[PDB]
C-alpha cells in the first residue's frame, strides 16, 4: 500500500525507468495483507506517457500523427460481445458527431493464466481507441477539453443505458494501466510492458489496499490522472456542495458543453475517482494544476501567524468560494508535462523522495524501495506539510515551492479586492434592548427544558469555561424506544473516526483548525472577480442577539434578508412545500439569507423539527440548484447543547441565535444567581458553544467547519428509510423505525401538553443524566441495584433472580429486550449441558483505569477474575511490576489484557511481555474522538510513579494513535506487537458505528485475531457530557453488521468477536451470543456488586463508597471482597446454563450464530412507535462458519531476527556475555531488534543487562518502526536510513543512526528519520545525524536525544527526558508539552519565539553548571559516535555555543523540580518531600 | 424620562455661565416646531397599520436644519426634543451653519420587512414633504438607517420637487453622489482630537500607550490610524474579551484577520474582561463601548492621562468630578464624535457645488476643522476655570444665542 513514482527530470527516456517503477511497485508489495488466497490482487496499476514508438511499432495499420495531435484511449468491456460491439459503434458515433476522426481501434494481448482465481473470474475485456485531431483544434489544450467533453457523454450515454463498461483514461499524455493484480502479476498479464519498445519519462505507480475483499476492477487506482492515499472524511457534503454548484457553472471555455457534461462527478464512485473527477473538471476550465491543487488542498490559512501576507489573502479569497477537502491524504497528479505532490493541510502521511547525479528524482512512500548508489545521492529530503513538489519535464528542473506559491499569489490583487470589497456590519451600540417574552417558563416547557438541564449544563460552562464533564456513560432507553416525548435531535448520533484516519486534536492543534464562515451567494467559480468575495464572513457559527438583529436590520440591495415562519398546523407535508414555496418565490426576488425562525407561534401553530426543517430546506435547495444563491440561518428555541448545535451546522444551518437560552440567562441575572453581567455571560456562552463545536469536529477529524457544514456526519437510529431518502438523503439508517406522522404527533402532544400546563409554575426536574423518580427510565434503577447487592452479598439465588427480572422486565430499555424466544424446541435437563466453569472462561472485566479507580478496587477486580479463571484487564495508566509476582497466600494481582492507548504510559519490554494478550484501545464506548486530561489536582505521585511521570503534571493523552494513520499502519503496529509477544494473541477494540462491518473485514485482512465491539452505553472514567449522551450507537447494531460483513466476506472463521456494554443478565449474555459473540465484558456491573451505588462523580474524584477515589480518607471506607464479584460471576453461568437447559442448546460453538430462534416480541408490536421498525436485518443468516478454528496464521517466521540474529545471540542472552554480529537489512525487514528485546527481557527483566553487552551493527535502508521495545544494555548500529516510528516504545538502550557512507553532503542537513520517532518511549539514549520528521518524540518520557532538526509539531506531549536540537525548528514545537526540556539550538531568538507554542512553556538560557556540563557531555558521546561535523564544530566554538543555546521548560515542570530540590537540600525523605510539594504545588 | 429635563439644566447653566438674560433661555429650551404625522403603510398580507411619525427643528437662525432618523420603537416627543437639542449642540461646537433637529418613526425594522421599509419610509417622506427641503431641512443617516434608505429618500424628493436634488440628504451611496470617507469620520476626528491633546499636555504621541475597548468600525479605523502615525497599542477589546501586551500587539495583522463584526479573540485562550482593561498602565484611554463603565469604583483605578469619551456619554458625573479632581484631561463627547456631522457636512457641501473633492482633500479639511474647534475649546476652558464638558456646552451655545439676538426674534 502506497504510491510511488520514478520520474527523469531531463525528460529524456527508456524502459529502464519503466522497470525500475515496477520493481518499486513489488518492493511496495509487503505493506499490503492476505486475503482469501496471497495470490488475489488488491489493487495495481502503473501510469505512463504515450508509447508512440510502441505503438507505431506494433498496430501496423493506423496512420499515427505527430506525438501532440492525438489521443489514447482504454476502455474495459464485459466478456460478451453484442454490448461491445453495440458500445463501439457508439462511441464511434460520438467521436463523428464531434467531428473527431477515429484512427482505429486496437486489442491488448493479456495473460488470463497468471492472475488468481477471482480475478481470473473477473477478468473484463480491454481495448485501446485511437482519436484524431481537425485542423480546428489549434491547441492541445483544446484538444484535452474536446476528449474530455466526449468521455463525459460516453458515460451519460453508459450509465442511462445501464450497460457495465468503464473509461480507465482517454488523454493525450498518460495511460493507464490497472487491476486487481498483484505487482508480480501485472508485468506477466499486461504482455505490453514487456517490449522493449516503451520509451517514457515518469512512471507513476499504485497499490491499493481493498478495505473490503470484494473490490472491482474499474475502482481500483491509479485514477484518470492522480493517485490518492488515504480517505477522505468530507465526502457526502462534498457531493452535495459539487452537485449544488454543478447548476452554476457558467464559462467560455467549454461553451454549450456544461449541457453534454452536467453530471462532472460519479455518485458511485469511491473517494479517489471522485476526487479525480472534480480535479479533472477544475483543470480542463483553464486553471493550472497546481493553481487547482492549491484551491482543492489548502494550508492552514486561519491561526496561523507563519504564512506570508500574500497566501494568506490568496487562501482567504479561495476558501470563500471554494471549501477545503480534509482528511489524510497524499496526492501526486500529473498533467502530461508537469507533476506536483502534496499532503493534508495536517500531514498524516509519510513521503521521503531521493535526487541523484543522473536526475532521478524517486519519490515514494518509504525509503527503501529500489537499490541507490550512495555516491549518487544528492538530496533526501521529506515533502512537508504546506510544500509543493512541483516538477517540469519541458524544464527540466524542481521548481521551488516557494516561488510557485509567490507566482500564483501575485497573479491578483487579492490583497486589495479583499481590504475593498469586504462589507461591514458594525451593529449600532445604541440600539440594544435585553428582549424579553414574559412566557419564558412556557416556552421553555414547549421546548423541553428541565432544571436540571439549567443547573447542570448552562451555569457550569460560564462556571468553568468549557462543556461540563461527567461519567458512567448514559445507560438510558434510546428516543425511539423511550415512552415519554422526546425531540427529534435524541434520534440522531454522531459519528466518529476509527481506521483509515485519526481522530486529529482541537486545543493542541488550533493551528489547523478553522472556524471562518461565510455568509451570501457565491459568485462565477470559473471565471471569479470580487463578487465570490463581497460577502459577509463570521469568525464563529453562533451569533448573539444584537448581531442576528444586525443581520436582518442590513439593508444591503445585494445581501437582502427574508423572514420564513417554519411552522405548521396538521400537515407537515402541508408546511414544508409552503416553506419551499417562500424559499424559492424569495430566491426569484432575489435575497441572500433566508430567516428560519420559531418565534410567533401560539396554541394553534406548533414548530416543525428544527433539524428535519433544515435538512428538508437543504435537500430541496441542493436539488433545484439554489443553495449556492441563498444562506440559511436558523432561530430555534431548542438549541442548547453543543449536539444540537454540530447537528444544525452538519446539516445546513448557517448560523444559531440561541434566544431561549439568552432570554434564560437574562432572568437568572435578573433574578440574582449567575452574578455575571449579561454581556460577559452572553460571550462566554458563544464561546464555549464554537469551542464544544471544534471538539465534536476534532472528534470525526474535519478540521474546517466549513467543511463540516456540507458534511453529514450523523446516523439516524429510528429514522425510516423512506423519510431518510427523502430528507436526509445520505444518512445512514439501519432499522428505519418511526414516520412523519409519528414525529408530527410527538411534537403536536409536547406543543399541547406545555402550552395546558395549568396546574404550576416549575420545570419538571430532568432525567437525562441523573435519576428521579417518575422521570425517564434508567438501565442501573435503585431497585436494580440493591437488589442485585443484596443477592451478591448474601449469595442466595432467589434475590438474583428478582434483580434480572426486574431489570429485564416491566420497560423497554434496550435493543434486546425485543427479542424473545419461539418457545417450542426441545429442552435438555440442566445436567446435560456444558458446566459453569467452561462458562466463566468467556468472560473479562473491560479495561480499567488505574487513575480512575483506587488500588483496593482494582486488585480486588483482578484478583476476583484470576481466581475465577477469566481475563482480568488493566487500564490505559499501566501497572506497578510489584503485581507479577503471586502473593504467599496465593492472590494473582496479574492482569491478563494489557492495553495500548493513545497514551502508551507505561508501555514497556516487560510490561509487554509478561503478559496473555494485548488490546489496542482505538476508541471506547463514551468518548471514542476525544482523549483525556489528568491535572496536577488529581495526578497523586502514587499514580504518576506508575504512569512514569513527574508528580503533581498534568498528563495529556492524545486522541489519535499517532501510530495509526491508517489500515496499513494498524497492520505494522499489530504486526510490531505479534513480534513483541509472540505467545500472546492481538486484540484490537472498536465501537458499533455505519460502516463497522467494513471496518471489521480491513481489521481481519490486517490479521487481528480478536475485534471487540463496544456500544455506547459503557461508562468511562471522565469525557464530556454530550459525548456521553450522543455518541456511537448500541452494540447490537455494529454485532449483527460485523458478522454479517465478516462471514460473507469468508473471513468470520478467522477472528473473535466480543462484546460489552451493560451486559448485566445471562438473559443480554445470551442475546449477544445469538448475534454473534464469543468472550463477554462486564465492566460496571463488578462495581455495583464492589459497593459503587451509580452516584456519577467518578471525575469529581470523591466517591463516597471509596471505588473510584484516589484519597487515603475515602480509600479507608472502602468495603468490597472478591467473593461478591466470583457469586456474581457464577450466578450469572448458572442463570445462563438455566437458558441453555430451555432452549436445548448442548455447546457454545453449536449454538453460536442460529439467529433463526429469535422472534420479535408482542410488546414490540403494542408499543405505539416501536413496532416500525424492521427487525430483518438482524435476523439473518447467511451460508458459512460461525466459529473460531484457524489459528489466524501471521508471518513471524522468516523474519530476519529469527533467521540470523537470535541462533547465534541465544548463547549471549542465556550467559550475560558481550557478542557482536553485522547484518544486511533491507526494507522488506520490518521490525529487526524487537524479538531480541523480548527475549531479554523475559530472561532478565526490567534491570537488563550491563550496558552495551549485544552491539548489532545494520547497513542499507532499515523497515518501519524499527528498533522498537528495545530494552536497556542493547545498542543498533544503523549506517543507514530508516522509516517511519524508529524506536517506538523504548525501554533503554541505544540508536545511533548515521547516514550512509558514500554519502557526502550535508547529513545533518538532509533528513534521515520518518515522521514519527521514540512515540511513547520510557528511557534510553539516541543520537541521530540528520533531520527527524514531523510529529518528533511525539510521547518522549525520559529519553534523551540528539537530531540536527526536526519537522513539525516536534515535542508535541513530552512527559520528560530531555531534547538538544542541533537545527532549525518547525512550527508548533513543543504542542502541549506538560515536561521534560528541550535545549534548542537556534540564532533568530525572535523567529524562534514566534515559531513556538507559547501556550506552556517558559523559556530561559543555559546558567546552570550542571546543564551545561550534561550537555557537554551528550554532544561529546554524538560525536564519538557519530562524527558530525555540525557536533564537532560546536564542541570547537563551545564559547559561543553555550550562549546561543536555548532552553525551554514548563512552568509547573519547573516548579515541582525547584519545590522538590529545596525540599531535598533541606534533608527529608524522597516519598515525604514529594507529598509535601505535591500539597503545596495543589493546595 | 430625565433627558428633557437633564438637558433644559445644562442649557440654563451654560446660559448663566455666559451671563445672558433669561429670554435665550425661554427660547431655547424648546423647539420652535415639533410635526407630529400619521403614516399608512400596506403590508405584505395586505393590512394596513399606522406608524406614528416626528420631527423636531430646535431653531433655524443660523440656516438651514438639520438631523437623524431613528426606526427606534421606544422613539418619543420627549427623546426626540432632547435630541434635537443635543444635535444644534454638536452643530454649534463644530461652528457649522447648521441650527440643529430629530426625526423618528414608531416601528421595528426587525419584524418589518424590506419592501415594507422601502413603502414606510416613501410615506414618511410623502407625509412631511411640506417642510422639509435643501434651504428648510436637511436628513441624515443614524440608528436603524443606512445608505438604502438615504437613496430611497433622495429618489422620492426628486420625485415630488421634480428636479434633481442630491444635496437634499446627506449619507448617499457612493454612486448616487456620496463623499468618500464617510465610514472612517469618527475615527479620523478622535485620532485628530487625540494627537492635538497630546500635544497640548506635552505626551508625546510616538510611542504613547493606548487602550481601545470597542473594536467596531471606529475602534479599528482608530488604532489603524495610530499605527499609521505611530503611536502603539497595548490593548484592544470587543464583545469576545479583550487583549494585552506591553510592546505593541501587530494591528496590521489584527485588522488582517478583522472579521465581519470586528470580533479578533481567540478561541482556546483566556480574555480579558474590560472592568481589568480599565485598570491596565496606558497613556491614553479610549472608552467606545457600552456606556455607564466609568463610575466611583473604578476611578479612583483609572491610570491613563487622557481620557477621550467616543462613546455617548460613558461616563458619569461622579467618574467625571474624580477625574477632575486627579486632574486627567477629559475630552467631551460632543467633540470627541463630530466626525460625522462634520463628513455629512462635508457631503453636504459637495453636493450643493457639484463637485465632487477627494480623500485627501476631505482629510486636510476635516483635520483643520477638528484643530481649530479643539484649540478653541481648549483656550476657553483654560481662560475660565471650568470643565471641558461645561466649556463644550457653553461654547455650543454661544452661536445660536448670538445668532438669534442678532435675527432679533429676541
Ligand atoms: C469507570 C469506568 C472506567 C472505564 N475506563 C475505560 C478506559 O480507561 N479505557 C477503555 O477502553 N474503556 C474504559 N471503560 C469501558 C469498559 O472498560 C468496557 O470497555 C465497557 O465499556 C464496559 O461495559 P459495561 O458497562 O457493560 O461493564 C471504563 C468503564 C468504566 C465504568
Ligand atoms: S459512580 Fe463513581 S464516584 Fe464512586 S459511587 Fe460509583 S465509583
Amino acid at each position: 500500500c502506497g504510491i510511488g513514482l520514478y520520474a527523469h527530470l531531463k525528460g529524456k527516456q527508456t524502459h529502464d525507468i519503466v522497470k525500475q517503477g515496477l520493481k518499486m511497485l513489488c518492493q511496495l508489495d509487503h505493506r499490503g495483507g492476505q486475503g482469501s488466497d496471497p495470490d488475489t490482487g488488491d489493487g495495481a496499476g502503473l501510469l505512463v506517457q504515450i508509447p508512440d514508438a510502441f505503438f507505431r511499432k506494433e498496430c501496423k495499420n493506423i496512420n499515427l500523427p505527430e506525438k501532440e495531435r492525438y489521443g489514447v484511449g482504454m476502455v474495459f468491456f464485459s466478456q460478451k460481445e453484442d454490448e461491445r460491439k453495440k458500445i463501439e459503434k457508439q462511441i464511434n458515433a460520438l467521436i463523428e458527431q464531434e467531428g473527431q476522426v477515429v484512427l482505429g481501434w486496437r486489442t491488448v494481448p493479456v495473460n488470463v493464466g497468471k492472475i488468481g482465481t477471482v480475478a481470473q473470474k473477473s477478468c473484463p475485456f480491454v481495448r485501446q481507441v485511437f482519436i484524431g485531431a481537425s485542423s480546428d483544434l489549434k491547441d492541445n489544450l483544446s484538444f484535452e477539453r474536446k476528449l474530455y467533453v466526449i468521455r463525459k457523454q460516453a458515460e451519460n450515454w453508459g450509465v442511462t443505458e445501464g450497460l457495465d463498461f468503464y473509461f480507465a483514461s482517454l488523454s493525450s499524455q498518460t495511460i493507464v494501466y490497472k487491476g486487481l493484480l498483484t505487482p508480480e502479476q501485472v508485468d506477466a498479464f499486461y504482455s505490453d510492458l514487456q517490449d522493449e519498445a516503451f520509451v517514457s519519462a515518469f512512471a507513476l505507480v499504485h497499490s491499493r489496499f481493498s478495505t473490503n475483499t470484494f473490490p472491482t476492477w474499474e475502482r481500483a487506482h491509479p485514477n484518470r490522472y492522480l493517485v490518492h492515499n488515504g480517505e477522505i472524511n468530507t465526502l457526502r457534503g462534498n457531493i452535495n456542495w459539487m452537485r449544488a454548484r454543478e447548476q452554476q457553472f457558467v464559462s467560455e471555455s467549454f461553451g454549450e458543453d456544461l449541457n453534454k457534461i452536467l453530471p462532472i462527478l460519479n455518485a458511485d464512485g469511491s473517494d479517489s475517482s471522485i476526487l479525480d473527477n472534480a480535479f479533472e473538471f477544475f483543470v480542463m476550465a483553464g486553471r493550472k494544476p497546481a493553481h487547482t491543487a492549491m484551491m482543492l488542498i489548502p494550508e492552514p490559512w486561519t491561526e496561523n501567524t507563519h504564512m506570508s501576507k500574500e497566501k494568506r489573502a490568496f487562501y482567504e479569497y479561495h476558501s470563500s468560494l471554494m471549501e477545503p477537502w480534509d482528511g489524510p491524504t497524499a496526492i501526486s497528479f500529473t498533467d502530461g508535462k508537469q507533476i506536483g505532490a502534496i499532503l493534508d493541510r495536517n500531514g498524516l502521511r509519510p513521503a521521503r523522495y531521493y535526487v541523484t547525479k543522473d536526475d532521478y528524482i524517486i519519490f515514494s512512500s518509504e525509503v527503501g524501495v529500489i537499490e541507490v548508489e550512495q555516491e549518487n545521492v544528492l538530496y533526501k529530503n521529506r515533502l512537508e506539510p504546506g510544500k509543493m513538489l512541483l516538477i517540469d519535464l519541458e524544464e527540466g528542473r524542481i521548481i521551488s515551492d516557494e516561488e510557485v506559491k509567490t507566482q500564483i499569489a501575485t497573479e491578483y490583487p487579492y490583497q486589495k479586492w479583499l481590504e475593498e470589497e469586504l462589507v461591514q456590519v458594525n451593529p449600532d451600540p445604541e440600539s440594544r434592548e435585553e428582549e424579553q417574552f414574559s412566557d419564558l417558563l412556557t416556552r421553555q416547557k414547549a421546548f423541553g427544558y428541565t432544571y436540571e438541564d439549567i443547573q447542570k449544563y448552562l451555569i457550569p460552562v460560564i462556571k468553568e469555561g468549557k462543556d461540563p464533564l461527567g461519567s458512567m456513560g448514559n445507560d438510558a432507553p434510546l428516543a425511539v424506544l423511550s415512552d415519554r416525548a422526546q425531540s427529534l435531535f435524541n434520534y440522531f448520533k454522531q459519528l466518529f473516526a476509527q481506521v483509515t484516519n485519526p481522530p486529529i486534536d482541537a486545543i493542541r492543534e488550533q493551528l489547523v483548525t478553522s472556524t471562518m464562515t461565510w455568509l451570501g451567494a457565491e459568485g462565477d467559480l470559473l471565471h471569479p472577480s470580487e463578487r465570490n468575495v463581497r460577502r459577509i464572513k463570521l469568525y464563529t457559527p453562533v451569533l448573539s442577539n444584537e448581531q442576528f438583529y444586525a443581520l436582518k436590520t442590513i439593508v444591503h440591495p445585494d445581501l437582502k434578508s427574508q423572514k420564513i415562519d417554519v411552522l405548521f398546523s396538521e400537515d407537515l407535508e402541508r408546511g414544508l412545500k409552503d416553506m419551499f414555496t417562500q424559499a424559492e418565490k424569495a430566491i426569484s426576488q432575489g435575497v441572500s439569507l433566508l430567516i428560519l425562525s420559531d418565534k410567533k407561534m401560539n396554541e394553534r401553530l406548533t414548530p416543525i423539527p428544527p433539524l428535519l426543517a433544515v435538512s428538508a430546506l437543504h435537500q430541496h435547495l441542493i436539488r433545484k440548484g439554489l443553495r449556492t444563491k441563498v444562506s440559511i440561518i436558523v432561530e430555534s428555541g431548542e438549541a442548547r447543547e453543543v449536539h444540537h448545535f454540530a447537528a444544525l451546522i452538519g446539516y445546513g444551518a448557517d448560523a444559531i441565535n440561541p434566544y431561549l437560552a439568552y432570554a434564560t440567562y437574562k432572568q437568572e441575572i435578573d433574578e440574582g444567581r449567575l452574578d455575571i453581567s449579561y454581556e460577559e455571560a452572553v460571550s462566554k456562552y458563544g464561546k464555549s458553544i464554537t469551542e464544544g463545536v471544534v471538539k465534536v469536529m476534532s472528534k470525526m477529524g474535519i478540521s474546517t467547519v466549513q467543511s463540516y457544514r456540507g458534511a453529514q456526519i450523523f446516523e439516524a437510529v429510528g429514522i425510516s428509510r423512506d423519510v431518510i431518502d427523502r430528507y436526509f438523503s445520505g444518512t445512514a439508517s439501519q432499522l428505519g423505525g418511526i414516520d412523519l406522522q409519528t414525529i408530527a404527533e410527538e411534537a403536536q402532544r409536547r406543543h399541547r401538553e406545555a402550552y395546558q400546563d395549568d396546574y404550576s409554575k416549575t420545570l419538571e426536574p430532568g432525567s437525562d443524566f441523573q435519576w428521579r423518580n417518575g422521570g425517564e427510565h434508567h438501565a442501573f434503577n435503585p431497585k436494580t441495584i440493591h437488589t442485585l447487592q443484596w443477592a451478591c452479598r448474601r449469595n442466595d439465588y432467589n434475590l438474583f433472580k428478582q434483580y434480572t427480572k426486574a431489570a429485564d422486565e416491566e420497560r423497554i430499555g434496550f435493543l434486546r429486550n425485543l427479542f424473545a424466544f419461539d418457545g417450542n424446541r426441545k429442552p435438555l435437563k440442566l445436567e446435560e449441558v456444558e458446566s459453569a466453569e467452561s462458562i466463566v472462561k468467556r468472560f473479562k472485566t473491560g479495561a480499567m483505569s488505574f487513575g480512575s479507580l483506587s488500588k483496593e478496587a482494582h486488585e480486588a477486580l483482578a484478583i476476583a477474575m484470576n481466581r475465577l479463571g477469566g481475563k482480568s484487564n488493566s487500564g490505559e495508566g499501566g501497572e506497578d511490576p510489584k503485581r507479577f509476582v503471586p502473593d504467599e497466600n496465593g492472590d494473582d494481582r496479574r492482569s491478563a489484557i494489557k492495553q495500548i492507548a493513545s497514551g502508551r504510559f507505561g508501555v514497556k519490554s516487560h510490561y509487554l511481555v509478561n503478559a496473555d494478550e494485548l488490546q489496542i484501545k482505538m476508541a471506547q464506548g463514551a468518548k471514542p474522538g476525544e482523549g483525556g486530561q489528568l491535572p496536577g489536582n488529581k495526578v497523586y505521585p502514587w499514580v504518576a510513579d506508575v504512569r512514569g511521570s513527574t508528580p503533581g503534571v498534568g498528563l495529556i493523552s492524545p486522541p489519535p494513535h499517532h501510530d495509526i494513520y491508517s489500515i496499513e499502519d494498524l497492520a505494522q503496529l499489530i504486526h510490531d506487537l505479534k513480534n513483541a509477544n509472540r505467545d500472546a494473541r492481538i486484540s484490537v477494540k472498536l465501537v458499533s458505528k455505519a460502516g463497522v462491518g467494513t471496518i471489521a473485514a480491513g481489521v481481519a485482512k490486517a490479521t487481528a485475531d480478536v475485534i471487540v465491539i463496544s456500544g455506547y452505553d459503557g461508562g468511562t472514567g471522565a469525557s464530556p457530557k454530550t459525548s456521553i449522551k450522543h455518541t456511537g450507537l448500541p452494540w447490537e447494531l455494529g454485532l449483527a453488521e460485523a458478522h454479517q460483513t465478516l462471514m460473507l466476506n469468508g473471513l468470520r472463521d478467522r477472528v473473535v468477536l466480543e462484546t460489552d456494554g451493560k451486559l448485566m443478565t445471562g438473559r443480554d449474555v445470551v442475546m449477544a451470543a445469538l448475534l454473534g459473540a464469543e468472550e463477554f465484558g462486564f465492566a460496571t456491573a463488578p462495581l455495583v456488586v464492589l459497593g459503587c451505588v451509580m452516584m456519577r462523580a467518578c471525575h469529581l474524584d470523591t466517591c463516597p463508597v471509596g471505588v473510584a477515589t484516589q484519597n487515603p480518607e475515602l480509600r479507608k471506607k472502602f468495603m468490597g471482597d472478591p467473593d461478591h464479584i466470583v457469586n456474581y460471576m457464577l450466578f450469572i453461568a448458572e442463570e445462563v446454563r438455566e437458558y441453555m437447559a430451555a432452549l436445548g442448546f448442548k455447546t457454545f460453538d453449536e449454538m453460536i450464530g442460529r439467529t433463526d430462534v429469535l422472534h420479535v416480541s408482542e410488546r414490540a408490536k403494542e408499543h405505539w412507535k416501536a413496532s416500525q421498525l424492521d427487525l430483518s436485518t438482524l435476523l439473518y443468516q447467511p451460508e458459512g462458519v460461525r466459529t473460531f478454528q484457524s489459528p489466524q496464521n501471521h508471518k513471524i517466521d522468516q523474519s530476519l531476527d529469527i533467521t540470523t540474529i537470535l541462533p547465534a545471540v541465544q548463547e549471549a542472552i542465556e550467559s550475560g556475555k558481550e557478542a557482536d554480529i553485522s547484518i544486511e537489512i533491507n526494507n522488506t525487514n520490518r521490525v529487526a531488534g524487537t524479538i531480541t528485546g523480548s527475549e531479554i527481557s523475559k530472561r532478565y527483566g526490567e534491570e537488563g543487562l550491563p550496558e552495551d553487552t549485544i552491539k548489532l551493527h545494520f547497513t542499507g535502508s532499515a523497515g518501519q518502526s524499527f528498533g522498537a521495545f528495545v530494552p536497556k544494555g542493547m545498542t543498533l548500529y544503523l549506517d543507514g536510513d530508516s522509516n517511519d516510528y524508529v524506536g517506538k516504545g523504548l525501554s533503554g538502550g541505544k540508536i545511533i543512526v548515521k547516514s550512509s557512507e558514500g554519502f557526502n553532503s550535508a547529513s545533518d542537513d538532509n533528513v534521515i528519520i520518518g515522521n514519527v520517532a521514540f512515540y511513547g518511549a520510557t528511557s534510553g539514549e539516541a543520537y541521530i545525524n540528520g533531520r527527524a520528521g514531523e510529529r518528533f518524540a511525539v510521547r518522549n518520557s525520559g529519553v534523551n536525544v540528539v537530531v540536527e532538526g526536526i519537522g513539525d509539531h516536534g515535542c508535541e506531549y513530552m512527559t520528560g527526558g530531555s531534547v538538544v536540537v542541533l537545527g532549525d525548528v518547525g512550527k508548533n514545537f513543543a504542542a502541549g508539552m506538560s515536561g521534560g526540556i528541550a535545549y534548542v539550538l537556534t540564532e533568530d531568538v525572535k523567529a524562534f519565539k514566534r515559531k513556538c507554542n507559547l501556550e506552556m512553556i517558559l523559556f530561559e538560557s543555559l546558567e546552570d553548571e550542571k546543564e551545561i556540563q550534561q550537555i557537554k557531555a551528550m554532544l561529546e558521546r554524538h560525536t564519538a559516535y557519530t562524527n558530525s561535523q555540525k557536533a564537532e564544530d560546536l564542541l570547537d566554538q563551545w564559547e559561543d555555543s553555550v550562549k546561543k543555546f536555548v532552553k525551554v521548560i514548563p512552568k509547573n515542570y519547573k516548579q515541582m523540580l525547584a519545590s522538590i530540590e529545596e525540599q531535598k537540600a533541606a534533608g527529608l525523605s524522597d516519598e515525604e518531600a514529594i507529598m509535601f510539594a505535591f500539597e503545596a504545588n495543589t493546595k | 424620562l430625565d433627558v428633557l429635563k437633564s438637558t433644559q439644566t445644562v442649557i440654563h447653566k451654560a446660559l448663566e455661565k455666559l451671563g445672558y438674560p433669561e429670554e435665550v433661555y425661554e427660547l431655547l429650551k424648546e423647539p420652535m416646531r415639533l410635526l407630529t404625522v400619521k403614516i399608512p403603510v400596506r403590508m405584505d398580507d395586505g393590512s394596513v397599520k399606522i406608524f406614528t411619525g416626528y420631527r423636531a427643528q430646535h431653531n433655524d437662525s443660523v440656516g438651514p436644519t438639520k438631523g437623524g432618523i431613528r426606526f427606534h420603537p421606544n422613539v418619543t416627543e420627549k427623546e426626540v426634543k432632547a435630541l434635537s437639542i443635543w444635535m444644534s449642540l454638536k452643530c454649534g461646537i463644530i461652528d457649522l451653519p447648521y441650527g440643529g433637529g430629530k426625526g423618528g418613526i414608531v416601528c421595528d425594522p426587525r419584524d418589518m420587512s424590506f419592501r415594507e421599509l422601502e413603502r414606510l419610509s416613501r410615506g414618511y417622506v410623502r407625509a412631511i414633504s411640506q417642510i422639509v427641503g435643501p434651504t428648510k431641512d436637511v436628513p441624515a443617516p443614524d440608528v436603524f438607517t443606512n445608505s438604502q434608505i438615504m437613496a430611497w429618500m433622495m429618489d422620492e424628493y426628486s420625485r415630488i420637487d421634480e428636479f434633481n436634488s442630491p444635496g437634499f440628504i446627506t449619507g448617499k451611496p457612493l454612486v448616487l453622489g456620496g463623499s468618500h470617507g464617510r465610514e472612517s469620520a469618527t475615527a479620523k476626528g478622535v485620532t485628530i482630537c487625540i494627537k492635538e491633546a497630546a500635544k497640548k499636555r506635552g505626551i508625546d504621541i510616538k510611542g504613547a500607550r493606548v487602550v481601545v475597548q470597542g473594536f467596531g468600525n471606529a475602534g479599528s479605523y482608530l488604532a489603524k490610524f495610530m499605527h499609521d502615525a505611530g503611536a502603539k497599542v497595548v490593548g484592544i477589546s470587543d464583545a469576545y474579551g479583550g487583549l494585552y501586551d506591553p510592546e505593541g500587539l501587530d494591528i496590521d495583522y489584527l485588522l488582517d484577520r478583522r472579521d465581519s463584526f470586528g470580533t479578533v479573540t481567540k478561541l482556546f485562550n483566556d480574555t480579558i474582561t474590560n472592568q481589568e482593561l480599565l485598570e491596565l498602565d496606558c497613556d491614553i484611554l479610549v472608552p467606545a463601548a457600552i456606556e455607564n463603565q466609568i463610575t466611583e469604583e473604578n476611578a479612583h483605578n483609572i491610570r491613563a492621562k487622557i481620557v477621550v469619551e467616543a462613546a455617548n456619554g460613558p461616563t458619569t458625573l461622579e467618574g467625571t468630578k474624580i477625574l477632575s479632581d486627579r486632574d486627567i484631561l477629559l475630552v467631551p463627547d460632543v467633540l470627541a464624535s463630530a466626525g460625522g456631522v462634520t463628513v455629512s457636512y462635508f457631503e453636504w457641501v459637495q453636493n450643493n457645488q457639484g463637485f465632487y473633492w477627494s480623500e485627501e482633500e476631505v482629510e486636510e479639511k476635516l483635520e483643520k476643522m477638528m484643530v481649530k474647534s479643539f484649540n478653541n475649546i481648549y483656550e476657553m476652558a483654560n481662560n475660565r476655570r471650568i470643565d471641558m464638558r461645561l466649556a463644550a456646552y457653553m461654547v455650543g451655545v454661544r452661536k445660536m444665542a448670538e445668532a438669534s439676538r442678532f435675527r432679533g426674534w429676541i
